[PDB]
């Protein structure tokens, strides 16, 4: 149940995360069961907010920086970092704004490249038409 | 006849020994149901699915003068028995270097396109746009025929059509503004063009 | 063991002396009883894994008849459902329910056990949306006129429809009649959500949707709808952008969802303008450029 929640991109909280392993997991010695490996259980805390924010980023271009506050449940401060480290090893690159209206996840994508595609849904469109003609044959003969 | 396909194997193979056994022709140009029966026969001799090849004899199709379809034999849902059925292949043409020379002396034609100068391709613009009417309207009345005339539906086209719906670029979007700006730089640029031709006229 | 013995000492004979026998359909009918012998015994592991060198076998062979492979789908199936995985229960099923004999040897009796099984699987699935095509299959076409097909149908007709009144009124009298649907009350109540969002995108022309628009589609709460979409987008049920400025969920795959009558109109509409159009186009530029084509 730890693995699998990790792996989809379903969205989790922290501190209810956090209780569900808490008689169980966080007292499996050598693990987080230890005195130093408690404070492995401590950083578990940065790792399931910062899978969080690497699925957000992904599937919202643009999120409210308020909504973020309590989907992640810290304080805006500690989010404000989080999101500075993650752009800087590269991961995802995004825009924050100060006044905490907006954080708008996205990696900026020029007018050539959006142009250059444009092109390439069209020719799939025109594919399309010409399959089905062929089929159109075949099921005057079949019934 | 069995034996004439068994007498010409020992003979072509010593003409060109590339040559094998690969299927039959039908005149066409409909599509049969006596080709799953006549393509069993076949199946003894081929070392693949039997190749049939229509070649259309009266040319009415002018595009298209050929379909290539190779037989299969596939799993039908609905708790069906497995059918054997023909799905369509490209059957384009590419011609070989020797046969293509001599044709090239023949003709001398614009043909159906050529793409040469201006004028060709711009004749090609309006025919290829009517080519894309033609068949657009008919996979309007397919979709009346499975309601009105009970053709079982074949729902293979109905999922291409879902994919033209939603790839379909949709209006209003900012990525129509772009386009806009492409156009008008290409537009400018044919203006620039234009003058230097007046330069070389005025000489 | 002994009928595998006796089909081996007897092909030493038979293949020449007729001229032509096959002997291998008995081998493998044969194998996918063990393998189902073993299911009945609780020997689960061992199972599944003869199943599966036996799909090796199967596809090498490139011609075989319906009744081998018939028989070894019941049993890649019996298994699926043993474990109480549903979603996996399904997939594979429909494999059987497709190469599946109409013939009567399949009885009654049997049709209603699996039938049963798997829409209750498609309840707790959560973008299983075929429903139609049991319909048309052997499985549950003869058996409609049932009392467990009486409550069953209404809820697959209130998702159908899409209405969260009905689907409700319906929902409390089920989840304790039938104990199963009643550990299941979470997944119910997710899935009439997850089905409206999909029918209403598609049904409307534009393929955008406000958060407004939905929260009137889903009869819930646009705070309810924010947290739901973006659930969306992780199972792949739609797959697009999250703007909350533009108050917009932009979709640009509507994934495939089984056609049926009505559906059938509302796509032939959308091509009659289309038609339209090219023939506009055709008749403007053929009078343009008329003196001048060569």
């Amino acid at each position: 149940s730890l693995v699998k929640l990790f792996t989809t991109n379903e969205l989790m909280r922290w501190p209810i995360v956090q209780k569900t392993y808490e008689p169980v997991l966080n007292e499996d010695d050598l693990a987080f069961g230890g005195e130093a490996n408690k404070h492995h259980w401590e950083d578990l805390q940065k790792r399931v907010i910062e899978h969080n924010l690497r699925v957000i980023s992904e599937y919202y271009s643009r999120i409210t920086l308020l909504r973020l506050n309590e989907l992640l449940d810290l304080t805006e401060s500690q989010t404000e970092t989080y999101i500075s480290d993650l752009v800087n090893q590269g991961i995802i690159y995004a825009k924050v704004n100060r006044p905490a209206k907006i954080v708008n996840f996205e990696k900026p994508k020029n007018s050539s490249q959006l142009l250059n595609e444009w092109s390439h849904n069209v020719d799939e469109l025109l594919e399309h038409i010409e399959t089905i003609g062929h089929l159109i044959t075949k099921e005057e003969i079949m019934h | 006849d069995h034996n004439y396909i068994e007498n010409m194997n020992e003979m072509c193979k010593k003409i060109n020994a590339k040559e094998k056994l690969i299927g039959w022709y039908h005149s066409g140009p409909k599509l049969r149901a006596s080709d799953l029966k006549i393509n069993e026969l076949f199946k003894k001799y081929t070392q693949n699915n039997p190749l049939l090849l229509i070649v259309d004899v009266k040319q009415q199709g002018v595009g298209l003068p050929t379909d290539a379809y190779v037989a299969i034999e596939q799993v039908k849902d609905d708790g069906t028995s497995t059918e054997k059925t023909f799905l369509h292949l490209p059957c384009t043409i590419e011609a070989e270097e020797a046969e293509e020379i001599g044709v090239e002396h023949l003709l001398r034609d614009v043909r159906d396109q050529a793409a040469g100068g201006l004028s060709i391709r711009l004749t090609n613009q309006l025919k290829s746009l009517k080519g894309l009417q033609s068949k657009l309207k008919d996979v309007v009345e397919y979709l009346d025929k499975v309601i009105n005339k009970e053709l079982p539906i074949n729902h293979t086209i109905l999922g291409k059509l879902q994919d033209v719906f939603n790839l379909l670029p949709n209006l209003g979007t900012p990525d129509d503004d772009e386009i806009d700006v492409e156009n008008h730089d290409r537009i400018n640029i044919s203006n620039n063009l234009q003058k230097a031709l007046t330069v070389k006229t005025n000489d | 063991d002994d009928l595998k013995a006796q089909f081996q000492e007897l092909d030493s004979k038979k293949q020449r002396n007729n001229g032509s026998k096959d002997h291998g359909d008995g081998i493998l009918l044969i194998d996918s009883e063990i393998a189902r012998t073993y299911l009945l015994k609780n020997d689960l592991v061992k199972a599944r894994d003869l199943l599966d060198d036996l799909e090796k076998t199967l596809d090498k062979k490139d011609s075989i008849p319906l009744r081998i492979t018939n028989s070894f789908y019941s049993t890649n199936s019996q298994y699926f459902k043993f474990k109480n995985d549903f979603n996996s229960f399904y997939y594979t099923s429909l494999l059987y329910l497709s190469t599946l004999e109409p013939s009567t040897s399949i009885t009654l009796a049997e049709r209603q056990q699996l039938a049963y099984d798997l829409s209750i699987s498609a309840l707790l699935g959560d973008k299983i949306y075929n429903f139609g095509e049991l319909l048309h299959h052997p499985i549950m076409e003869t058996i409609v006129n049932d009392s467990n097909y009486d409550w069953l149908f209404q809820l697959l007709n209130a998702l159908t429809v899409g209405d969260f009144d009905k689907f409700d009124s319906l929902i409390k009298v089920q989840i304790s009649k039938i104990p199963i649907l009643a550990q299941h009350e979470s997944f119910l109540r997710q899935k009439i959500c997850l089905m409206t969002l999909i029918e209403t995108v598609f049904v409307k022309n534009i393929r955008m949707l406000s958060f407004e628009d939905i929260s009137k589609a889903t009869h819930l709460p646009k705070d309810n709808v924010e947290h739901l979409v973006m659930r969306a987008i992780s199972l792949g049920l739609l797959k697009g952008s999250i703007d909350q400025v533009n108050e917009l969920v932009t979709i640009s795959w509507v994934q495939p969802r089984i056609i049926s009558g009505d559906q059938i109109t509302k796509m032939k509409d959308r091509l009659v303008e289309w038609n339209d159009q090219v023939e506009k186009l055709g008749k403007k530029m053929e009078a343009r450029g008329q003196s001048i084509w060569v």
